[PDB]
């Protein structure tokens, strides 16, 4: 029952964490929460079915009604950017939604675009490495800041390694 | 003063926009002037383009309300005429002439509007060929035509609508076999998400005049050719024609769900004005005919719920009768079960984008439109909730 | 069997009045399961298993007719699309050659659709270009004292030859000569008025 | 397209068809006889350009795209673009 | 499409 | 019924100026300043009389009754009569 | 005479004319239809540039500085061109934007490659300079001697390693000259005596390992707690007076080797503004604090090797970073969050070495990997008044 309370208040605060950074929905979520805080019966484990299941009976539907506006922002996920970088920024913006396999549908839709855009960037890195350190402008700049060719080469290589990972 | 070079300038394509503005401004000067319970707004009857032209569907325009694509299927009487005709009509000026004519090359079926584009019209056909109709030019011929390949648009699309707003506008073309192909509002080269739906068995599910439940999510009801209504999507693996709503008695021809909840309850319900002739109400999570209406005379084909009042509807018959029902107010009786001109099988009934107006797609050509000031958005949420509840109880006792 | 311009005949997939009975079996074998005999079930089921590909052939034929009638309206379009049309219609003729073959039906259905869409785009594009050129022939008697138009027409035909080099056509010099005929006729009338100015 | 254009516009309450005078005073389009509508459209455009000078000197941004010159018995309505001008007679019924 | 249509008819049979 | 009629029609669909012409478009009653009302009403008067002369050049027994220019920024609805060549400066809505 | 007009203007017959006028307007509009249209129809201010093939012939533009005394007359330290061994290695140059010309107003050149240069505090005739060898030079303009007149010796007491950041510190009586070579030593110098450092000590952490500095910077006010861009990570704050002088603490928030650092001033006497941003070779730029260790969001520019940052105290947050591709992606943290506000790329692909805002105003000096100086300006990105939005922003970000 306490595991349920854990997931409950964690999901609750994560909902607040996303909706606040995304008037109309705050009051809605709070009405659902306050009626749910009363239907929990102050931890009636013997009525865990009653309290928790009823809490989910109301809370699920009302918070999925909040998921409708969140779904409008799910459309906005592509509707905002053109590269997987900014799309990934807004992907990280919704850390609460990784527990809900409903966002995963549009995620599966943009899995194509995300993976191809990331492939674009990684092949761009391939092009950069293929134009190795003695050729690239990193040679002149690294030598200007007094870095040996060994050092400049290996530093540049590890930076591309870090960007790859 | 001669007209040699003048008529040859007329022969040139220099006057495309000039003839378009000539049509528009002479139609602005159409209503000649001098200086010294259904309201029945206006019947839409073009002279050449609307005669032996069976209406396909009545799609409404988001931008510039009081406009509908008078989509006409090419009837058997006009094979030599351009297969598929679509028309726009200024519903305010009271003009017996359409504002702009847009025929096609494939038999138009559920032609829609290029959303956020008054200078463009785009919609599906019998071949599933969503063709582009440019309004800036007088080219009534489709300037861009959708491919007709195997995995591409092949079957008659009776639902070619975007998902939500222009944000993630997925103009998914839902065909009579399930070949769901998404699109945008303007690109017409290759569909956005070319794919296909799957049924429990024999995937050829001839969808017919479907809708979306209130919320307007990618979940679309199915106007299946055999009853036992289904719901599916196109996005991801949700493209399964499997949520059977058994209890119907015929091919679902007219099916329109609950519109945007404004004066009634949510109630994700859809009525089925189909071949059972006794129009059945159904919720999106019912699997039972929530409420069977009056046994209509003949083949029923269309229904639509008003965007103003999202609970009432307007079902039809096969003998030309518009049975517009009130639901939160009455249960066994409709409001004004009027009889449309003559006794044909009513093809289309689609409420105006502004609401409270019934556009009855007539037999061939003409479009009798019944205006109403009675099917208003009455604030009855608990009444409609209890209506769908009690009939959601009576559906299976 | 068709009689029209060019004295040629069409190519129509016979499933056009057959999809009515195919839809009949869909309704009467999915809705209630009516008394449909086994001969009808077997033949129209072998047709219903090809039903999406059959309607795709039907509409590929619709595009084929819509563009082949355009080809027969002016043989210049035929000789225009001719090279790509040779490969297009070669794959099409291979699909026409195989008769009663359930194995080679579907891939040649896709070949027919892809080649007919290629042929569709080429024929419709070249016909729109020729119709605009014909309207120009009916609308080019209002010009005087111009050399840039002469160089422009030569550059347009040079670009057309470049397009011919891109989409390598078998009857390429025939359309080159037809473009030269357009050059000589349009520049003959224009240069006649120019000689009046001279 | 001229057939459906002129036909759907002629389908109104007394439209005599599309007859367009150019910006010179020459009837570039004429669905009727050449001398009658040529002289009418010529004098019409001469004073239409005078009316253009009038209106533009009065209303600086009035594109003459609509002009119902209603006479005692007819309205020689002008419903074109800004450059060309339609010359079609229709009584004020 | 005349020569090709005749050849296609021949291949059709 | 002078100032109330003035405000009555000026409060319509963006009528920028309307005066029933006394004679040659110059009344003391001015809905706007001197040019827009007086000078422009006089110009519309004399030039709509020229439009009467235009239809008179077309049909001498056909004087003008009304004029209508509803376009981009105005709905000029001029009406020449026995004593007034009505002046209307409007807006499209 | 035109029909004063009071004869038939107030009469009832004119009221009948009014009724007929209203009847004509409402009778032509008897349809009551409006004009139902139915589709009727009817920043970076790139200023001039500074370049001269006479002295920027395939060289590398080293650090820069605007006129710390005069207005808009900047200094441009260069680098040697090994393709021209007869030419001097480090040839500094200056230019005058306020005079609107093209010639490099002054030419100055020591023996070795000048790794750093700038003006002198309250010396309207002098130009200080760091080198590659380690000697600190001192040019003069009024003597017309194209050689510095006071060169720091190459003694152990002096720097025998290139000095990437040599700078004056305070005002008229509060100044000195602090040279900090990459060896790990600081040396205070007067602008008079240069044969021996006035005050000098090394720079080591708690461990006796060296601190390969690179472009240090004093904060606002010369509280002697200058931040030091080390070679890679381990950026330090270091004091000058007391036994606790030198390295205070290490904060690491990036792994690529550091290239620059900068500090700033007030919002209009609103914030403390001790914030200091850095630059590195990991393509990211982190904002730091005097009390954090791995603070505020490390703003990363992809497809570019970050080479410098400097943000004008005018408009509290307007920092400009550079790349190894020819892009000036500058931005304000109040308006944007993680994107370049009014950015621009540069002609061709010059690896932009150093950039400096024009002090007490707005423009941008641009130093490339190739000897060429570009001059941009924000123009429209004027100093926003009461611009505390950024402080609220940075604090809200700081809470996560």
């Amino acid at each position: 029952r306490l595991d349920q309370m854990r997931k409950f208040r964690r999901q609750h605060e994560q909902l607040r964490a996303v909706i606040v950074r995304v008037a109309n929905a705050i009051e809605e979520v709070n009405l659902a929460y306050e009626n749910v805080k009363e239907v929990d019966g102050l931890d009636v484990s013997k009525e865990g079915t009653e309290a928790w299941e009823a809490a989910m009976k109301r809370y699920d539907e009302r918070i999925d009604r909040v998921e409708t506006r969140i779904t409008a922002r799910l459309r906005d996920q592509l509707g905002t950017a053109k590269n997987a970088n900014e799309m990934f920024r807004i992907f990280s913006r919704f850390n609460a939604l990784f527990v809900r396999p409903h966002i995963r549908g549009a995620i599966r839709e943009y899995q194509t675009q995300l993976i191809q855009r990331v492939k674009d960037d990684i092949e761009s890195l391939h092009d950069k490495f293929k134009v190795q350190y003695p050729q690239s402008q990193a040679c002149k700049m690294s030598h200007v800041r007094d870095l040996p060719p060994v050092s400049g080469s290996i530093i540049w290589a590890k930076q591309i390694d870090r960007q790859l990972t | 003063l001669t007209e040699e070079e003048k008529q040859q300038i007329l022969h040139s394509e220099e006057f495309l926009s000039f003839f378009d503005h000539s049509t528009r401004i002479v139609e602005r000067a159409l209503s000649e002037q001098i200086n010294i319970k259904l309201s029945l707004n206006r019947q839409f009857f073009d002279e050449r383009w609307s005669k032996h032209r069976v209406v396909s569907c009545l799609d409404w325009s988001s931008q510039y309300p009081e406009l509908l694509v008078a989509s006409y299927n090419n009837n058997e009487d006009a094979p030599h005429e351009p297969d598929g005709v679509a028309l726009v009509w200024n519903m305010k000026y009271k003009k017996t002439t359409p504002e702009y004519v847009f025929h096609c090359q494939s038999a138009v079926m559920s032609a829609t509007f290029a959303k956020f584009h008054p200078n463009l019209v785009v919609g599906g056909t019998y071949s599933g060929q969503i063709v582009l109709w440019d309004n800036r030019s007088n080219k009534r011929t489709p300037v861009q035509r959708t491919p007709l390949s195997a995995a591409a648009h092949t079957h008659p699309v009776y639902c070619v609508n975007v998902v939500g707003t222009q944000n993630a506008h997925n103009l998914i073309s839902i065909s009579t076999d399930g070949k769901i192909c998404s699109w945008s509002l303007d690109m017409l080269s290759h569909p956005q998400d070319s794919m296909e739906l799957v049924h429990k068995q024999s995937k050829a599910v001839a969808v017919t005049s479907m809708s979306f439940p209130v919320g307007d999510v990618n979940n679309f009801v199915v106007g299946s050719e055999e009853g036992s209504v289904y719901t599916a999507c196109r996005h991801g693996s949700k493209a399964g024609i499997s949520e059977m709503f058994e209890g119907h008695q015929g091919p679902i021809t007219g099916i329109h769900c609950h519109a945007a909840v404004g004066a009634v309850d949510f109630s994700h319900l859809f009525v089925t004005s189909s071949f059972d002739w006794t129009v059945k109400l159904w919720s999106t999570k019912n699997n039972k005919p929530l409420y069977s209406f009056e046994d209509n005379a003949g083949y029923v084909y269309d229904v639509m719920w008003s965007p103003t009042h999202p609970a009432l509807f307007a079902c039809v018959d096969g003998m030309g009768r518009l049975d517009l029902w009130n639901l939160n107010n009455d249960t066994e009786v409709p409001t004004a079960s009027i009889s449309v001109e003559g006794n044909p099988a009513l093809n289309r009934v689609r409420w105006t984008h502004s609401g409270r107006e019934i556009a009855v797609g007539d037999s061939e050509g003409q479009i009798v439109i019944y205006d109403v000031g009675e099917q208003i958005a009455v604030p009855r949420n608990d009444e409609w909730a209890r209506f769908g509840r009690t009939l959601a109880e009576i559906n299976a006792n | 069997v068709r009689g029209r311009t060019g004295n040629v005949l069409k190519l129509k997939v016979n499933f056009l009045p057959e999809i009515i009975t195919l839809s009949k079996e869909v309704r009467n074998l999915k809705w209630l399961g009516f008394r449909v005999p086994l001969a009808i079930v077997n033949k129209a089921h072998q047709a219903n298993q090809l039903y999406p590909f059959a309607i795709s052939l039907i509409e590929s034929v619709r595009t084929y007719e819509r563009t082949c009638e355009k080809v027969e309206e002016r043989n210049t379009i035929s000789l225009l699309v001719a090279g790509l049309k040779k490969e297009v219609q070669a794959l099409i003729a291979e699909g026409i050659a195989l008769v009663w073959e359930s194995y080679k039906l579907d891939p040649y259905v896709q070949r027919l659709a892809e080649t007919v869409f290629n042929f569709q785009e080429k024929v419709d594009d070249l016909l729109i270009i020729e119709e605009k050129i014909d309207l120009e022939v009916r609308s080019l008697e209002t010009c005087m004292y111009d050399h840039k138009t002469f160089s422009e027409i030569l550059n347009r035909v040079q670009k057309a030859v470049d397009d011919l080099n891109l989409h390598s056509y078998s009857n390429l010099p025939i359309w080159v000569n037809k473009l030269d005929m357009e050059i000589e006729r349009i520049l003959g009338v224009r240069l006649q008025a120019g000689l009046r100015a001279w | 397209e001229v057939e459906e254009t002129l036909k759907r516009l002629q389908s109104q309450k007394g439209v005599q068809g599309i007859i367009v005078v150019n910006t010179e005073g020459i009837p570039i389009k004429s669905t009727m006889d050449n001398p009658t509508t040529t002289q009418y459209a010529s004098l019409m455009h001469s004073f239409i350009l005078k009316a253009r000078s009038t209106v533009r000197d009065i209303d600086p941004q009035n594109d003459l795209t609509f002009l119902r010159i209603r006479s005692k018995k007819n309205e020689i309505m002008v419903a074109p673009d800004k450059d060309y001008f339609l010359i079609v007679i229709q009584n004020p019924t | 499409v005349f020569l090709m249509k005749q050849q296609s008819l021949l291949a059709k049979q």
